[PDB]
């Protein structure tokens, strides 16, 4: 899981 | 002002919140998928006290919060025990709902199956029962994405180089396309997320990410068991959810009483999105079914  | 206390469990530690709805209707547990994640993400059911629907969350074993327990015990057939573990420790015998999401929610399955005797209800988010199809269906996705990105993973996917820059840019686009549809991640779900790219959990028990499931959950696939279950339950999914609801079907396929509502224009944390309608759902599942 990633994110910005 | 939700009650955040610890509690004991198997030699490890965990942290549970609930915020006892007023009037005591019904007592619904939920389950966080992943896995390697945390509840923070599901937060949002916090309307549902307001039906009087009493809410308790929960940090999986070495999840969020909560303590690892030895490595050996790093399944679901464990994580399970758990649920139980707890949830009796919690209020004995007494009539209590679920709702896991995604990984929560088969684990929600197979805990179904088992200890079967200590539920009422059962809502899925998205769920699902065999890993390995799941997988196979989120090829599809990938392969509908478009080439650029379609290209990136299968590429530096086939090598490890999930660090690589031109790998995320796929990974987070995608995201915003099968987890968030139209928007910007919230609090609840970052907090949460980030948890799992800081446990131990999501690491070995799952994989590099949601598609890319290398962990020890490839192999389970226990949807010739769920058809055992025979109490109430509720499934739910989103047109372009990561897992997407060709998967759910089955689960509602092999088991009956189920009423399948795909949510229109929503991804996975549908609880967000939709949200504002999402909640009713659960809730006029869960009253009705009194
Ligand atoms: O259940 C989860 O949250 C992730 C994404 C699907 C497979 N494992």
């Amino acid at each position: 899981p990633l994110g910005g | 002002e939700c009650i955040e206390n610890y509690a004991k469990v198997n030699g490890i530690y965990i942290y549970y919140k609930l915020c006892k709805a007023p009037e005591e209707k019904a007592k619904l547990m939920t389950m966080h998928g992943g896995p390697g994640m945390s509840h923070d993400y599901l937060l949002s059911l916090r309307d549902m006290t307001k039906e009087g629907i009493t809410v308790l969350f929960y940090d999986q074993f070495g999840c969020g919060r909560s303590e690892e327990p030895d490595q050996s015990k790093f399944t679901i057939d464990y994580g399970v025990e758990e649920a139980e573990a707890l949830r009796s420790k919690l209020f004995g015998n007494e009539k209590v709902f679920l709702m896991g999401s995604a990984y929560g929610g088969a684990l929600a399955l197979a805990y179904a199956v088992k200890y079967q005797d200590h539920l009422k209800g059962l809502i899925v988010s998205g769920g699902l029962s065999s890993v390995p199809l799941t997988v196979k269906e989120m090829n599809r996705l990938i392969d509908e994405l478009p080439a650029k990105y379609r290209d990136a993973i299968k590429k530096y996917g086939s090598s490890g180089s999930y660090e690589n820059p031109e790998y995320q840019e796929a990974v987070n686009y995608f995201y915003h396309q099968h987890l968030l549809r139209s928007e910007d991640w919230p609090p609840e779900v970052l907090k949460s997320l980030e948890y799992a790219e800081r446990r131990n959990v999501y690491r070995i028990m799952n994989g590099p990410n949601e598609f890319t499931i290398t962990g020890t959950i490839k192999d389970w696939d226990i949807t010739d068991k769920i058809s055992a279950i025979k109490i109430p339950t509720l499934i739910t999914v989103g047109e372009y959810d990561e897992v997407t609801p060709n998967v759910a079907r089955v689960i509602h396929e092999k088991i009956a009483g189920s009423e399948l509502h795909v949510f229109r224009d929503c991804s996975h944390l549908t609880m967000w999105e939709d949200r504002e309608g999402y909640n009713k759902l659960l809730s006029d599942f869960i009253l009705k079914h009194l």
